[PDB]
RNA sequence: GAGCUGUAAGUAAGCUUUGAUCCAGAGAUUUCCGAAUGGGGAAACCCAGCAUGAGUUAUGUCAUGUUAUCGAUAUGUGAAUACAUAGCAUAUCAGAAGGCACACCCGGAGAACUGAAACAUCUUAGUACCCGGAGGAAGAGAAAGAAAAUUCGAUUCCCUUAGUAGCGGCGAGCGAAACGGGAAGAGCCCAAACCAACAAGCUUGCUUGUUGGGGUUGUAGGACACUCUAUGAGUUACAAAGGACGACAUUAGACGAAUCAUCUGGAAAGAUGAAUCAAAGAAGGUAAUAAUCCUGUAGUCGAAAAUGUUGUCUCUCUUGAGUGGAUCCUGAGUACGACGGAGCACGUGAAAUUCCGUCGGAAUCUGGGAGGACCAUCUCCUAAGGCUAAAUACUCUCUAGUGACCGAUAGUGAACCAGUACCGUGAGGGAAAGGUGAAAAGCACCCCGGAAGGGGAGUGAAAUAGAACCUGAAACCGUGUGC
RNA sequence: GUGAGUAGCGAAAGACGGGUGAGAAUCCCGUCCACCGAUUGACUAAGGUUUCCAGAGGAAGGCUCGUCCGCUCUGGGUUAGUCGGGUCCUAAGCUGAGGCCGACAGGCGUAGGCGAUGGAUAACAGGUUGAUAUUCCUGUACCACCUAUAAUCGUAUC
């Protein structure tokens, strides 16, 4: 699906509880920007996550 | 054990106390035929090509261990055994000693 | 080469056209050209048609179990110079 | 028998496998359809000594 | 080592003592459909391209040979845009796909009726289904550990601790671990500090970019400083990877001891009599119940060959410690904290140790973590890289063998040619069937009949066992007769 | 088994003479009679898969009977350069190299393909068998391709 190219960090699950503990399922999602990364042939428009570019922001 | 061409000597049977040639030994089924014991009558259909209203009188097969091949040095049906320094087993009666054929 | 299994010798339809017309057995998987090329190069004639048919396997029954004979094509050459390609 | 009085020539296997396949075991499925039952026991052998033939082609390779 | 041609009965025509049939190893052939792979398709079929080859005076028609898609090494070659890069044209390539044992294992996702005598947190349950990855096993693993002794020294599985400490609308219920006894028991490789080269710096750097040497731990161990040894030590299951010579096991096979005569019988293995072998009296069959008739068993014995397991013989490869103390190193968006969830027996609870999403965010040996909030001294240990056999869980199978397990409405759905007749558009549902006799010797011939079916004669111990074929119960339909 | 030798026998015009046979209201042949006739008649699609046809059968099936048969045994039957399809074309739809999305499985889509119920597309009369006919053979045709060819035209042509 989508990951972060430079980590590899994705989504989850997990249940979502109530003020009364009735508890539905719900799924957690990377903070993933789209960033030109410079690679081998061209830059390209990767998936990239916004923990990942704290550095390492080519352009 | 025991093969066309050699006499026996019934031991179990109707007809006990005979001697007699091998005629053709079933395999499968371990059964010899011998000539004048266990003879049959057949209703043969006498519509066929050879006989004018008739009864056939063949033998009828018995099994091997019925037979006992014998060798009457001493006067007695024997077993047998085998020896060979021949490069083929020469079957031998245990009971006599003698190299029988 | 031999595409040509057996003759066929039935009642009228294969023997009482005999002046020109022959009735072979072929193999499948075969046209009516190389049948052509096939009873030429054996007998050493001249055919002028050659026609080819399809028959279905049709249901026989012995004992307790029924089954499927087996299918087959049938030809039937027509010559034009010489005679006798059966015996 | 005929096992290996063949291992004879290179050239005359295939010579004498045209000779026997064609014709000889045509001649003798014709026949079969026109009526005979002198000999059939000829079929088996004309074709188990085809088998011969295409088997020792096979180590001339 | 003499009969054979699957069911095989039945005839035909044959083959075999110049060793056939039958059995085991190894090679040969293995049509078309199938991941289907030249393109197409409603599986088992239809249409082609370029090379060599037959054929025809020549086209038409045939045979072999190849040609799917991604990936990644390559060679070209113009790229919108000069250089040059996504595109494009080819040579190669045991690379990949699909099948599964519906068993066991590890991850991703993941319910309900039900129990609580209703029900929502909770239990059923991280179970059933589904999807991905493999293996002969997989997972965990070489202490930032248990613990409170003058401590011992990876993990895993069984016994006990114990239905105890706990968690719980403190309800229903869920439920450990270390100690102690055992089965088994081996530990090792990188990163960094650094020394030497080769493409970019007078560059200031042996640090950077690549590649070889070095170097692995807590009793603090290595760079660097010094001497004292440099042949013994090997593994290719961890730690680097390439052959022979015969020992033993498996898939054919051979030898293998000893009973004769009478009575009843259709038949002796039976009872009555005498004999014998026994590392062999397990079992099956033979006209009835056999240690001695047959096939065999205890015991010896056997491999042209193709795998398989190990011994030692090569052959590859390799440095082993101590003392010093100045300097450099010892895994960073890492550990951890607040907000939200998951998981540890433990339901946010005073909640430790463990991982996930989001933002914040470190110290560097006088360091860093844990010991059930937290802080202070004593105590053990060294997080953020990786690879590891055995004890353990299974069985669709192949070989020997057992059973106070079944004996045709039983045991498999199935002892009969069973997932088959038959029902359904489809996924899917699914039964019924066994027995002549010791041997087919399975009823020649006469007679009533169109034939069936009978009755005599015959085979057989018995057809009152005739293929409606062992024994033949009751219900129910008959014909006869004493009251 | 009782219900019981009861309810049924599935619209509808048959009568007789002759044969056949162990057996006939039922089978075959003859004459008279009635019924449909915008159909109970004559050809082709869909679907079924040997039923079609000749010679022999009478245990089962046929709502009775049966010498009969769409039922059993043996032996036969379907012929194309021109008809309906394929080697030609595209609708709705389906599938899809790269590509774009999604816990996995997978969903969508561009170039290209597949897909007739439509467009294109060269043959008609007569004879014949116990069962096949624009298919087989009689007489005359036509479209595509190849080979010899002569009058040949030539920057002509594809
Ligand atoms: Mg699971």
């Amino acid at each position: 699906g989508k990951q972060c190219f430079v980590t590899g960090r994705k989504a989850s699950t997990g249940n979502r509880r109530s003020h009364a503990l009735n508890s539905t399922k719900r799924r957690w999602n990377a903070n993933l920007q789209k960033v030109r990364i410079l690679v081998d042939g061209k830059p390209k428009k990767v998936w990239v996550s916004a923990r990942a570019l704290k550095s390492g922001k080519v352009t | 054990h025991i093969k066309k061409g050699d006499n026996v000597k019934v031991i179990a049977g109707k007809d006990k106390g005979k001697e007699g040639k091998v005629i053709a030994t079933l395999p499968k089924k371990d059964r010899v035929v011998v000539e004048g014991v266990n003879i049959m009558k057949k209703h043969q259909k006498p519509t066929q090509l050879n006989p004018e209203g008739g009864i056939l009188e063949t033998e009828a097969a018995i099994h091997v261990s019925n037979v006992q091949l014998l060798d009457p040095k001493t006067n007695e049906p024997t077993r047998v055994g085998y020896k060979f320094v021949d490069g083929k087993k020469v079957r031998i009666a245990k009971k006599s000693g003698e190299e029988i054929k | 080469r031999d595409i040509l299994k057996r003759p066929v010798i039935t009642e009228k339809s294969s023997e009482a056209m005999a002046e020109d017309k022959y009735t072979f057995d072929v193999d499948t998987r075969v046209n009516k050209t190389q049948v052509k090329m096939a009873v030429e190069e054996i007998f050493n004639v001249k055919v002028a048609s050659v026609n080819i048919m399809n028959y279905k396997p049709k249901k026989k029954r012995m004992g307790r179990y029924q089954g499927y004979t087996n299918k087959r094509r049938k030809a039937i050459v027509t010559l034009k110079e010489g005679s006798d390609d059966l015996f | 028998m005929k096992a290996k009085e063949i291992r004879d020539l290179t050239t005359s296997e295939i010579e004498e496998q045209i000779k026997s396949s064609k014709e000889e075991l045509f001649n003798l499925r014709f026949q079969l359809a026109t009526g005979q039952l002198e000999e059939t026991a000829r079929i088996r052998t004309v074709r188990k000594t085809i088998a011969r033939l295409k088997t020792v082609a096979r180590e001339r390779e």
